[PDB]
């Protein structure tokens, strides 16, 4: 709960607004109409009842009255029609608008900065948190005008009957805002604490179900429903806490809008008495003027009532807002988003010079790499497990923060275009990911309108055409949940068909060989080596005595790339390479 | 409408509390009808009065009366919704955890005909959206049904004509509005429920697959066909905002309807006399404040067609019936276990064709078996069927010579340890990262086994307090495996199933945990599953499969001899 923030958020949220400034008018006009009508309604009632009550003219000669009443009331329920789907339309374009904006903000962001929340939480974020800032600007937003415009408008019909009856009124109008604004100060801070317990509860059960399978095997059956328990209990007593500032807030105005009525009604009974002769321009008081006074007593208070009912959804957008803020704050991998693009599709040089790179913390995965990798020639990452050869990769791709240099064909990376850049590129990841639906459909990720002879060509590459008779359906089979469908070793093939499937400028490949046999791996290594010819490759790879033909070694280590050179030059030389591998073929 | 019925009876954990807000949705519209109908009495009877009325005329009990009125109706209002919204939201609260205790028994394979990211939608979100059910449904529509009763039977001991053609308003628009309203939405709230739990899992698998889908050019299409839901799910969120516009505009001309009608009919007379006088405005200030007893009503009913869908949901998963089940039988774990093989068999849901053909294999006390194969020939389907994943078909698994059917389930977890091929790595903290297994360790045992692993980098900085996974520090390929090991170190079971352990590491390292594996794991059965050819010489079994099916078996030396298909493995 920092003013300053708040403050930054109401900033915000009202700068969205904009798009719908038009329909925002519109309903702050309509409102007013309304407004008017309230006080013609009870107008032509008052002069009806007093007509009948103190006068007792027949029915039968109060037409013109009963006409122009109708009137009033199909030109209540037209308004009131029209104002709510008019505020509804000013708020989905402003939702649909800032929720474009999160989403644009999500593609350049990359992994490694979804990665800093749990994908629940995104979730969460994206539908939750925007749709709660509707009623901010559909109904809020519209309400501070109407606040004000109606319940004076109301009171200067009062002046010219009664004014002791508009001064009851005017009374006790500075209350409602004086305790709108101190019952729920505490309110934007709230909803804040309950959108944070909600993405939480939404984090932890979409991580909990994605790793299901390993809490099943170690029986944590009992430990993950004491911890969605705690998860559940905290987001119960956080909306608790919201709701508990509504209604003290909506009891409180209403004590006020009822104590009024209150006495307007006892007010006029007593005067017409005349137990009490005050506020009545030396004239006597018609009952007319206290029908008047009387049913627009609530219809003064209606708009403050509502303006505290909409006052917490504003808190309820400002807490919503929070953490859209901090995301479309924090700055991506980098500063600026590139517009320099490289022009020719022959295979690109990589350069290095005190190449760092981070994670999206701040923490350096990768110390300083020196290194290059002329065009068309590939290059092999070893080391130990940890020393940052899989953060090299991810930086090549545009995925990490470097502070050094990393320039392809002489242009700095953060330089180039993103879009265009991906277009350059094919890779195969460590744990490789299938998003798409089918087994079809993974493999055309990257051009999905590609010919019968290529589709079949990347499969009989990469080996996986072998397995598809033992798919039901073929090549258009589904894979399922983080493709439960294949094992491991079939969901590895089908990520190399990807990568083969068109040309590239730089190829990536990260373990492409996980998972697979002996006779599997040769099979897929033909077709990787064969690729790794056509351009600029760089893989990472622990297998050392099938690689001899590539143009050069990086062995890395906490970082650093601490040998270079071939095989035969390695091999024999000592140093890290030789004692790594010492370790293979030990027995043999 | 039916479907509401196992949601329903969760009243009954907090009968007093809901019915209690019942009790005070009347009270507090009573006196809301009172404060304007005694109001709009009081001032035409005082006029009519007039000054001569005084001395005559009771004004002290209708003073006393809209002061009553009016602190009844801002507390009454204020007690209904803190006791109506606090057991709204323990019940919810319990619905919750009840649906998550239904996901683990459908693990493997219950949870694969559902998708991850409608699941999520389904105990999050449509689980919040059976508030509805509970909070805006039976006050309302019980509450405006006593209020008009009480109003029709107080107003018809002044006239009867007049009373019943207001209750009669007042009942045709309770009984014939909103099932007009619940049938008019019906068809937008199915959408409203689906179209949220699509959009809620392509955002999640757009966001889950961005590595992939960014590079290869992908994340825009998958985009606009996300963008797309969205636009539908915009179009049935403004179709229901149409619904409640037209709402509000026919539930204010029936109350217009009302107090015309009064005004017409009784200026005629009320009670058979020509003046009424003040009873005038005693029936059409009722009637111009008895309407708001009517406002919620319509739309309990028209958000109803959104809650049966979302009940459904939970209805739909709450409903499924685990494959594996358990017995409840109490036993003690052994120290040494032997499992024995028979003809297991076994075929995946919704296919033909076989995963396991007639396994039969017998693993003595002790014995380190390594199983061996190409891809795709069953080698991780036959270690989830030692894990009681599925049911085998025509098959039998004995574990010390005893069904491994036979097992609590609190047994059989303890006295078998998995090492996954695939790693998950919890968002949770390190220390809670290896608490899953032996959850009674402390954090000197914790940074032991961390250490002997290769670990010893994760316990510098925040250490084991440091945030792992989504949200925090994301582990390498090569120490996401070293973690899985940790994992089954800890747990420490007689039987142990390796699949996969040394994948993804460098030389070094794999010499290093298989060195540590072959020390730590001693009397130990284990049934090692690698594509690497590497230590085998240690092993009293060789395994190697093709199709389902176990075609070679025995020890390293005589599977060289024999120059069978281990051969061309290692050659
Ligand atoms: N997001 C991150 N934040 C902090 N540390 C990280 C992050 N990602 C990786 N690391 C650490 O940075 C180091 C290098 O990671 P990484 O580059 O993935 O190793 P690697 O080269 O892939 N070796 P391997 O395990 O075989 O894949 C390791 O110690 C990781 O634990
Ligand atoms: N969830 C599943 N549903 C249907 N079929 C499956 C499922 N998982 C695996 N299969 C099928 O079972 C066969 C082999 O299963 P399994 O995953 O045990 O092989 P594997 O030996 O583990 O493969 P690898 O050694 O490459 O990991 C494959 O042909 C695959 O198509
Ligand atoms: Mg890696
Ligand atoms: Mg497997």
């Amino acid at each position: 709960m920092n003013k300053s923030r708040q403050k930054e958020l109401t900033r915000w949220l009202k700068q969205q607004s904009v798009i719908s400034q038009r329909w925002l008018n519109i309903s702050r006009l309509l409102g007013f109409v309304s407004g008017i009508l309230i006080i013609a309604q009870a107008w032509f009632m008052a002069r009806i009842l007093q007509h009948m009550i103190m006068e007792n003219i027949p029915r039968e000669a109060l037409l013109l009255p009963f006409t122009l009443l109708v009137l009033t009331f199909v030109l209540r329920a037209w308004v009131v029609w029209l104002r709510e789907r008019v505020g509804y339309h000013a708020g989905q374009h402003i939702r649909f608008a800032i929720r474009r904006q999160v989403l644009d903000r999500l593609q350049q962001a990359g992994p490694a900065w979804i990665q800093g929340k749990p994908a629940g939480s995104w979730a969460t974020l994206v539908l939750e948190q925007i749709d709660d800032m509707h009623d901010y600007y559909a109904r809020y937003l519209p309400q501070m005008a109407l606040a004000v415009s109606v319940p004076l408008l109301i009171v200067v019909a009062i002046f010219p009957s009664n004014w002791a009856a508009a001064l009851i009124l005017l009374g006790t109008a500075p209350l409602i805002p004086l305790f709108m604004a101190l019952v729920g100060m505490g309110a934007a801070d709230a909803n804040r604490r309950n959108f944070l317990a909600l993405a939480r509860l939404s984090g932890h059960f979409l991580d909990r179900l994605r790793g299901m399978e390993t809490l099943r095997i170690f029986g944590r059956g009992e430990a993950e429903i004491e911890s969605i328990r705690s998860a559940s209990e905290d987001f119960r007593q956080r909306t608790m806490e919201v709701l508990r500032l509504a209604f003290l807030s909506s009891g409180i105005l209403e004590f006020f809008t009822s104590l009024s009525i209150a006495l307007v009604a006892v007010y006029f009974g007593f005067s017409y008495l005349g137990e009490l002769d005050f506020g009545h321009y030396d004239t006597g008081v018609t009952l007319a003027a206290g029908f008047l006074a009387l049913i627009l007593a609530p219809e003064f208070f209606q708009p403050l009532r509502d303006l505290g009912t909409f006052y917490h959804a504003k808190a309820q957008a400002v807490g919503a807002a929070d953490s859209l803020k901090t995301f479309m704050e924090t700055p991506l991998a980098h500063p600026q988003r590139g517009e320099a693009e490289l022009a020719s599709t022959d295979p690109v040089t990589i350069e290095a010079e005190e190449l760092f790179i981070t994670s999206p913390e701040g923490k350096t995965l990768a110390g300083p790499l020196n290194f290059t990798l002329p065009a068309g020639q590939r290059a092999v990452l070893v080391g130990r497990s940890g020393s940052g050869k899989s953060s090299l990769l991810n930086a090549l791709s545009g995925f990490l923060s470097y502070q050094g240099s990393l320039r392809i064909n002489g242009i700095e990376l953060r330089d180039l275009s993103p879009e265009s850049w991906r277009k350059h590129l094919s890779w195969v990841g460590q744990n490789p990911q299938l998003p798409a639906a089918t087994l079809r459909d993974n493999v055309l990720l990257a051009r999905p309108d590609a010919s019968e002879q290529e589709l079949q060509a990347a499969l009989d590459n990469a080996w996986v055409s072998e397995f598809l008779p033992l798919l039901p359906q073929g090549v258009d089979t589904p894979v399922g949940d983080q493709a439960a469908r294949l094992s491991v070793g079939q969901a590895q093939r089908v990520a190399v068909a990807r990568a083969l499937l068109n040309p590239c400028s730089l190829l990536l490949l990260d373990e492409p060989a996980a998972s697979l046999d002996a006779h599997s791996e040769q099979r897929v290594m033909e077709a990787l080596n064969a690729a790794s010819l056509r351009q600029t490759t760089l893989m990472v790879t622990h297998q050392l005595e099938d690689l001899a033909d590539w143009d050069v070694i990086w062995v890395m280590q906490d970082g650093r790339i601490i040998e270079q050179g071939r095989y035969a030059e390695l091999s024999v030389a000592g140093g890290p390479f030789a004692t790594l591998l010492a370790h293979r073929q030990e027995e043999i | 409408m039916r479907a509401l019925l196992p949601y329903l009876a969760l009243y009954k954990r907090h009968k007093w509390m809901l019915s209690l807000g019942i009790v005070l949705a009347i009270v507090t519209l009573l006196a809301s009808i009172g404060l304007l109908t005694l109001s709009g009495w009081f001032l035409s009877a005082s006029a009519v009065a007039g000054v001569a009325g005084l001395y005559s005329f009771n004004y002290m009990l209708p003073a006393a009366g809209v002061r009553g009125a009016a602190i009844t109706r801002t507390a009454g209002r204020y007690f209904e919704r803190l006791v109506s919204h606090d057991a709204t939201f323990r019940v919810l609260q319990h619905l919750r955890i009840y649906t998550f205790s239904k996901l683990l028994p459908l693990s493997p394979a219950g949870l694969a005909r559902y998708r991850q990211g409608e699941l999520l939608n389904r105990v999050v979100a449509d689980v919040d959206t059976l508030d509805h059910l509970y909070l805006r449904v039976i006050s309302p529509l019980v509450g405006a049904f006593v209020v008009i009763m009480v109003v029709t039977i107080g107003l018809s001991f002044l006239d009867f004509t007049l009373a019943f053609t207001l209750g009669g308003i007042m009942l045709l628009t309770l009984f014939l509005m909103p099932p007009l309203f619940y049938r008019a939405g019906k068809s937008t709230g199915q959408n409203l429920t689906h179209l949220r739990g699509q959009y809620r899992q392509q955002l999640t698998a757009w966001l889950q697959g961005q590595a992939e889908l960014t590079i290869f050019g992908a994340s825009d299409r998958y985009r606009t066909q996300l963008e797309n839901t969205e636009i539908q799910w915009l179009e049935a969120q403004r179709r229901q905002s149409e619904l409640t516009a037209l709402s509000q505009a026919i539930m204010l001309l029936i109350g217009a309807l009302a107090v015309i009608l009064m005004l017409w009919m009784a200026s005629g007379g009320v009670g058979g006399n020509a003046q009424p006088g003040a009873l005038i405005a005693l029936f059409v200030f009722c009637a111009l404040a008895a309407f708001e007893a009517l406002a919620p009503v319509t739309g309990a009913f028209q958000h109803l067609g959104q809650v049966i869908a979302s009940a459904v949901r939970i209805s739909d998963l709450t409903d499924q019936k685990p494959e594996v089940t358990f017995p409840d039988t109490q036993t003690r774990v052994a120290d040494r276990v032997s499992l024995t093989l028979r003809d297991v068999q076994f075929t995946y849901p919704e296919q033909s064709q076989q995963a396991l053909k007639g396994i039969s294999l017998q693993v003595n006390a002790g014995e380190h078996i390594a199983i061996l194969g190409r891809t795709g020939c069953g080698k991780s389907t036959l270690l989830q069927q030692l894990t009681r994943a599925w049911d085998p078909q025509q098959g039998e698994i004995l574990l010390n010579d005893s069904p491994i059917a036979s097992l609590n389930e609190a047994a059989l977890r303890q006295t078998i340890s998995v090492v996954p091929q695939r790693v998950h790595l919890f968002s949770a903290t390190l220390r809670d990262n290896l608490l899953l297994a032996s959850p009674g360790s402390s954090d000197e045992a914790l940074s032991e086994i961390l250490r002997r692993v290769g670990l010893e980098k994760l316990l510098e900085d925040a250490g084991l307090n440091s945030w792992l996974g989504e949200g925090g520090r994301q582990l390498s390929g090569g120490e996401l495996r070293r973690l899985a090991i940790a994992r089954a170190l800890l747990h420490d079971a007689p039987l142990v199933l390796l699949d996969q352990p040394t994948e993804g590491l460098d030389a070094t390292t794999e010499s290093q945990i298989l060195e540590l594996l072959a020390e730590m794991m001693r009397e130990k059965t284990v049934l090692m599953v690698t594509h690497r050819l590497r230590g085998l010489s240690r092993f009293q079994q060789i395994i190697v499969m093709d199709n389902g099916q176990i075609i070679e078996q025995g020890t390293h030396a005589e599977l060289l001899a024999r120059q069978g298909r281990y051969y061309q493995f290692k050659q």
